[PDB]
């Protein structure tokens, strides 16, 4: 079942700055009180990342992957519930569907006909997100990851057919931007996924009572293959970061 | 550990038997340094227990009874100042004994001037 | 010592000559819970097979699969390999699995192999000359058959064309025997493609119904999900042993840690990127790996103008991991400690010296 | 800065032994840097081959470690000729070499 | 050493070759020096009826030495039953006969 | 410039970064004998006219 | 194969020349010491301690 919003409001998309966010831990090893240089697919600091906002605005647009994407989203009422990966996201090529809905978060790979507008609605009695699934390869079903109370970092990478994803929650009392700070977010699961993407979509959820947008803003900025200077305390966290092409200081 | 790696090793030669003499070579000249620098006295001088020297004062510079390293607060500083096959050998002459090497030669300096050093 | 100097004559002094290796004694692989099994009893043991022109092919992936259990099973009477080894299932990774299941008759069962020209193989079920898998069959008349006649196994008997490898043929058009023209009424020369079977239990070896499941694997470049099982053993530690933990692999000595390592880290790494601390898979602890002791042997011995009696110096080895003295350059064997003070005759290490008088440090 | 210079030689030090460390992580041109990794992957035709790349990159970096050591050394040793010169010449007696 | 095997087994006779008459029929060293010759011999060795004279070893335990023949004609355990000399289920003949 | 090659240079590890570091010592070192020999005033002493 | 020999010869080559280069810098300054102390001790009679 596909429905078409007809009720958007035209804004341009707003930028900001990402300061010192999107750092995640290269790999899954414990270091302590060291440095380490790394070169690997990270976020460069202070860069210009995309805002969106779903206040009458409804930001699901489809974007180009590239080489990876970092999610941040300053979230209160759980609104963003998952993401779409692939590259045509129709039924000829084969997608990735990431959901979480009520009771636990689904992660499939198969073809799956996607709407031109999907989203969920809220009790949950709304599913308008795809109307046919016909092949099937991959499905894991997984324990559910999660004034704008809650920040979500997500950082999704396509490195050799695996799909890595990696998230934080953040504990924020930040009205309207991005908080500046460090938050370095832990690798949440690894995926044996070996397919081609190259466009995403966020999925969002309406509140019913037309339909109603809830209060939520997200941001997406990408990846960039650059070296980080990583510094691990005595308790193996990555309390501070270098960017080694930002400016001759860090570099 | 691996005995492949091991015997195509052993068509390359010596190789192995140069680096490790060129490395004792090293770690010989290093301790035979320290014993030039050093060892360049063969009594162990004392400084007498009462410091009666004339107003002169050298308490910065000798050893220091209460600290269990037995150096001196300018030793102490400058020590405290300073901060798959390897390994890394122990100095000939332990920080103690250079501490008593450089302690016998400030006795000398102290309470003998030059004669020390050309004779008794 | 005469042997490193090339010489017949050693002079007075310290000669390193060998280097000390600790052996590992045992090997330690520790590999996590053999869960998430792929599901062979819901393929091999069905409530119904399904029919040789529309044979069901079950997709194994994105699970470890035990081809021990398999393998061993005596109720199999045919496990014929064609691009791998049955010994080394268990052994090897592929990326997916696909698994083909009918029921032929006992003479057919010979039928599904490369290069075989045979009805099914024809117009069945095809494999390709370069086939890699397995083709297991077992006899099934105990459960199949029927007295009254087991009718609902068909088969396709005629068509024009060969089949290609993995194809199937689901269509019911009917075949022209002859060159008539046949608008899908059957005649003299018009038959319907799918026959039944007889199987009945009063038949012999040859007729019995053989249910057939042929493993198939691909190794094109998606991960390596189906892998063979992992026998991890116990765990031992304070000893110098060959570890393999998640393919990480190594020897060292593992002792117990004090280091508290977030959840997601499995590994640990000093300055120098060297693992140092690791994490147990099976039971999650802290372990820390320390190697094992290696050491430059040296030989401490007077000129042999004086005397043969020689000395050891394990370097930076602890007296307990090889006249046996601790000292801070290693562990000193052949060498009597005395609370003495003499002059440096010949230079141990440490502020530690050796001389001849016996030989004494 | 008072205590530089030796600090510069133990950071000099324990730089080279950080760096000759590190090396070990360089295939050379080969598959994987690890032989275990070659050993269970290939054949002895061609792990020979991978095996022998890994040992002349290693043995290129030891030769490297221990030449640049053999250069220190030769510093060390002049700085310390010197001192046990100062030694001989300031502390045992008394110089009139100027500076 | 003088064989008659298939004609696409030819390559297998070199050395540093993985196969299966290389790993249980005769096995080369890395280091072998020498001469492999190879002919057809359609027209002397084979029959209309077929050729059964020459055999090969199917089933081993373990790849062969360098230079090691084998021609110990005991049964194969190809399971975890024991075969006991008797063929059967998962027992089976070492040595086949080419066609 | 060919970027295959710096990326299989990449393969060898931090032999690069040894020999700059080698060459910067022994250019800092030249100014550093320049400055011992040279430099052992620190008053600019002239000549009466 | 003359390949593998010239490239391992070669290596060992340029590994003898270095050391030896290291010994000559080594004995240059042993010989310059020697020559500071024929000039001072005995072309002269030397104030230097030891
Ligand atoms: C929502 O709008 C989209 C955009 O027009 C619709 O997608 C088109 O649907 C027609 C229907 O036949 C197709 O012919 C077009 O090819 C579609 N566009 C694209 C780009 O594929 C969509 O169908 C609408 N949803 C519903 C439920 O009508
Ligand atoms: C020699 O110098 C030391 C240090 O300058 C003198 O020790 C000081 O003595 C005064 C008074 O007794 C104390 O207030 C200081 O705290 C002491 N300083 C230290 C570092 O101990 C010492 O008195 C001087 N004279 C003699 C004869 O030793
Ligand atoms: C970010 O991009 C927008 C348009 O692409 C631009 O107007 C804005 O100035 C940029 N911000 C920064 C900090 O460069
Ligand atoms: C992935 O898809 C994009 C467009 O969808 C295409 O240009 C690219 O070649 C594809 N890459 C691979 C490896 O298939
Ligand atoms: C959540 O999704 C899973 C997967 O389709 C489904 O089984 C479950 O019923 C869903 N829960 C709710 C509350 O809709
Ligand atoms: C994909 O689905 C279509 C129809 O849903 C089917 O014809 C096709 O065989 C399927 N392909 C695979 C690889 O499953
Ligand atoms: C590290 O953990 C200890 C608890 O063991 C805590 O007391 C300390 O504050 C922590 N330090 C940092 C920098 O997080
Ligand atoms: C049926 O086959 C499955 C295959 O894995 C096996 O695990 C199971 O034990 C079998 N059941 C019986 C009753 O033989
Ligand atoms: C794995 O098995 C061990 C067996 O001792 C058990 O203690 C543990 O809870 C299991 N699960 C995990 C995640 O380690």
């Amino acid at each position: 079942q596909c429905v078409n919003l007809t009720t958007r409001t035209q804004l341009p998309p707003a930028y900001t700055n990402s300061f010192t966010r999107g750092v995640y831990y290269p790999d899954k090893v414990f270091r302590s009180s060291v440095l380490h240089s790394t070169q690997d697919l990270f976020l460069p600091f202070f860069s210009n990342v995309t805002w969106f906002h779903a206040i009458k605005r409804f930001d699901n647009p489809v974007l180009p992957f590239n080489d990876g994407v970092y999610f941040a989203s300053t979230e209160k009422s759980n609104i963003i519930r998952g993401w779409i990966f692939g590259t045509t996201l129709d039924s000829k090529t084969q997608s990735l569907l990431i959901v979480n809905n009520a009771t636990n978060v689904v992660i499939k790979v198969c073809e799956f006909q996607f709407c031109n507008d999907p989203f969920l609605g809220v009790m949950e009695s709304e599913f308008r997100v795809y109307s046919s699934a016909n092949n099937c390869t991959f499905e894991y079903v997984s324990q559910p990851f999660l004034n704008f109370k809650n920040l979500r970092e997500f950082v999704f990478k396509n490195i050799d057919g695996y799909f890595k994803i990696y998230s934080k929650h953040t504990p924020i009392n930040l009205v309207r931007d991005l908080p500046q700070g460090f938050s370095a977010l832990e690798p949440l699961v690894d995926l044996p996924i070996g397919i081609n993407i190259t466009r995403f979509q966020t999925l969002l959820a309406l509140h019913r009572s037309g339909w109603t947008a809830g209060a939520a803003a997200y941001y997406v900025g990408y990846l960039q293959p650059r070296t980080f200077l990583l510094k691990y305390n005595e308790n193996g966290t990555i309390t501070d970061a270098v960017d080694c092409a930002l400016d001759p200081l860090s570099e | 550990d691996s005995t492949e790696c091991s015997n195509l090793l052993l068509q390359y030669g010596s190789f192995c038997t140069q680096l490790n003499r060129a490395l004792t070579g090293i770690a010989v000249e290093q301790d035979k340094n320290t014993q030039e620098v050093f060892a360049q006295v063969k009594q162990i001088y004392k400084t007498p227990p009462i410091k009666d020297f004339g107003g002169f004062n050298f308490s910065q510079i000798l050893p220091d009874p209460s600290k269990p390293s037995k150096r001196s607060p300018i030793e102490d500083l400058l020590f405290n100042k300073v901060t798959n096959g390897l390994t890394v050998l122990p100095p000939l002459l332990t920080d103690e004994m250079i501490a008593q090497y450089t302690s016998a030669l400030l006795a000398g300096t102290i309470t003998s001037g030059w004669t020390f050093g050309a004779g008794p | 010592t005469k042997c490193t100097l090339k010489s017949f004559t050693v002079e007075k002094g310290i000669y390193q000559t060998s280097n000390f290796r600790v052996q590992p004694t045992e090997s330690i692989v520790r590999f996590p819970n053999i869960t998430n099994l792929c599901p062979f009893g819901e393929v091999f043991n069905a409530t119904r097979f399904a029919s040789v022109y529309a044979w069901n092919r079950k997709r194994i992936s994105n699970c470890v699969a035990d081809y021990s259990v398999l393998y061993n099973s005596a109720s199999f009477s045919t496990f014929k390999c064609y691009g791998v080894s049955p010994t080394k299932l268990n052994d090897l990774c592929f990326t997916n699995v696909y698994a083909d299941s009918f029921v032929i008759r006992g003479d057919e069962v010979r039928q599904i192999a490369p290069g075989q020209t045979g009805k099914i193989a024809d117009y069945n079920y095809k494999l390709p000359d370069d086939f890699t898998g397995c083709v297991i069959a077992w006899n099934s008349n105990n459960l199949d058959s029927k007295v009254g006649g087991n009718y609902n196994y068909l088969y396709r008997l005629f068509r024009k064309s060969n089949l290609k490898p993995f194809e199937r043929d689901i269509s019911t058009e009917i075949y022209q025997a002859g060159s008539t023209p046949c608008n899908g009424v059957e005649g003299f020369n018009c038959y319907f493609p799918l026959q039944s079977y007889g199987f009945q239990p009063t038949y012999g070896v040859g007729y019995q119904p053989y249910r057939v499941v042929v493993l198939s694997f691909e190794l094109l470049h998606a991960p390596a999900t189906v892998c063979g099982p992992k026998k991890s053993t116990n765990l031992v530690k304070n000893k110098c042993v060959n570890f393999n933990f998640n393919g990480l692999t190594g020897t060292g000595v593992l002792t117990e840690s004090n280091k508290k390592f977030l959840p997601f880290q499995q590994f640990g790494r000093d300055i120098d990127d060297t693992t140092d601390a690791v994490r147990d898979p099976q039971t999650l602890e802290i372990l820390d790996i320390t190697p094992c002791s290696f050491g430059g042997v040296s030989v401490i011995t007077p000129g042999t103008n004086t005397s043969n009696q020689v000395a050891v110096l394990y370097q930076g080895v602890n007296c307990t991991e090889v006249n046996v003295f601790q000292t801070r350059a290693g562990c000193l064997i052949g060498a009597e400690h005395v609370n003495n003070s003499y002059e440096c005759d010949i230079p141990i290490g440490a502020g530690i010296c050796a001389s001849y008088q016996s030989i004494i440090a | 800065s008072a205590l530089g210079k030796l600090q510069d030689v133990v950071n000099q030090n324990a730089q080279a032994l950080n760096t000759l460390v590190k090396q070990l992580s360089s295939n050379f041109g080969a598959i994987s840097s690890v032989l275990n990794d070659i050993l269970a992957r290939l054949d002895p035709p061609e792990a020979e081959v991978q095996i022998d790349r890994l040992i002349t990159g290693r043995l290129q970096s030891l030769q490297t470690y221990v030449t640049q050591q053999l250069i220190r050394a030769a510093e060390i040793r002049a700085s310390a000729n010197l001192a046990a010169t100062k030694m001989s010449e300031c502390v045992l007696g008394q110089s009139k070499r100027v500076d």
